């Protein structure tokens, strides 16, 4: 869930 | 503790230097990726867990990215000036059918906006609130959100009252705007959500992610 | 210019000393009445133009309402005490379908009137804000209501820093309050309407003309 | 149109 979002926040 | 509009200010100046709803929705997918960068610039926001960030984000990512936009548009004469360099003149949102929801953002936003003089640093104060949003459900820590976005419109209102003394009444003003842009960002939703089940208007991954659920 | 908090503290005061749906939507048609007259008490509400005057209660009623039932429910446990003298806890709301909504008034609206201990003083001047909505769409005169809405913070701004100098950022925390009011509005009023449609649950000639066009 | 809401604030 919250693909995208979480590997953009964590970079 | 720790919020200065300085840190806040350079946040809004590093990530901003045929259909219209189709152009619209294609500029929203690109501004989400944008959103990401501002946020992790607005102090403090970073140093949450990270599923708490996630919850912010997904939760005010409609109303953050129409505050943008609107404040952008205020040299535009009637219509909204988009992050692709686009214009969605207020005729043509009215021959898509969008007419309704595009004059409230004019009329509420972009005019408010301008008649005021809203700066840049205002703006992301507003913006800082916004995400900073106690009421997003399944945070972790709530009472914690809540202490930030204090802290955001405590610095807003000291900026105010300096920056413009002359107007005690200002800082009040840019809190009133709020429930405009919460109603405004929920109808958006609506008409995104039914664009999504009619299938017409291409969608892109990243706004695509944002209507799923919850 | 004028518009004193003792006024709208006094219209405050004046005003108020089997399915739990039937029953909230009885005790929304009755006060309905109650709320003209509690405007009829906000200074300068009355010297309006009558047709702006129900532009602005049409417009607000709803959330007008809320805040009120919302402070009143402050001491009940876990939900909210009605105008016609009848509890509604949590449970028997949720067992009704209406949970989620109802949740909602008790976390972003009773649970924080009572954790700041908002003063009945402080919640008349929040509606009178809500009442005097210069976004109100047909208004004859907008600026003329947004200097009465500018009026009304005046004063509460002022009624705070003075009543509660050790809280600098109550005043902010009381407009705050507003975009949670205005969304728990708009989902009250979708849920209303689908009961309409349905046909179950009777609701009353006042509250009816309220869900009429537009 | 808005029959109850005109009647009471007129009186
Ligand atoms: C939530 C949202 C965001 C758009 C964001 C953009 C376009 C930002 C930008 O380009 O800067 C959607 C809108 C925002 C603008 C209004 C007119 C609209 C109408 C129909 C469908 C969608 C929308
Ligand atoms: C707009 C509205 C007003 C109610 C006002 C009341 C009940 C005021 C009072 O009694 O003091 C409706 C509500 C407000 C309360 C919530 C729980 C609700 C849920 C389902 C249907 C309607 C409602």
């Amino acid at each position: 869930k919250h693909k995208i979002l979480h590997r953009l926040l964590q970079d | 503790e720790d919020m200065p509009v300085e840190r806040i200010l350079e946040a809004e100046l590093a990530v901003e230097p045929n259909d219209p709803v189709t152009n619209i929705c294609q500029a929203a997918d690109k501004q989400l990726f944008t959103l990401v960068e501002w946020a992790k610039r607005i102090p403090h926001f970073s140093e949450l867990p990270l599923d708490d960030q996630v919850i912010l984000l997904r939760a005010g990512w409609n109303e953050l990215l129409i505050a943008s936009f609107s404040h952008r548009s205020i040299a535009v004469k009637d219509g909204i000036l988009l992050a692709t360099g686009l214009h969605v003149h207020r005729n043509s949102a009215h021959s898509a059918g969008v007419g309704a929801i595009f004059d409230r953002v004019l009329t509420e936003l972009v005019s408010k906006m301008r008649d005021m003089q809203m700066d840049k640093t205002e703006l992301g104060c507003l913006r800082a609130i916004v995400l900073f949003n106690p009421d997003s459900k399944g945070l972790s820590n709530p009472a914690e959100v809540e202490a930030l976005r204090e802290k955001v419109y405590a610095s807003l209102e000291a900026y105010c009252k300096h920056k413009y003394p002359e107007q005690p009444g200002r800082f009040a003003k840019l809190l009133l705007r709020l429930p405009a842009l919460r109603s405004i960002g929920l109808k958006c939703l609506e008409h995104l959500f039914f664009f999504k089940l009619i299938g017409d208007t291409p969608i892109d991954t990243f706004l695509m992610e944002m209507l799923e659920a919850p």
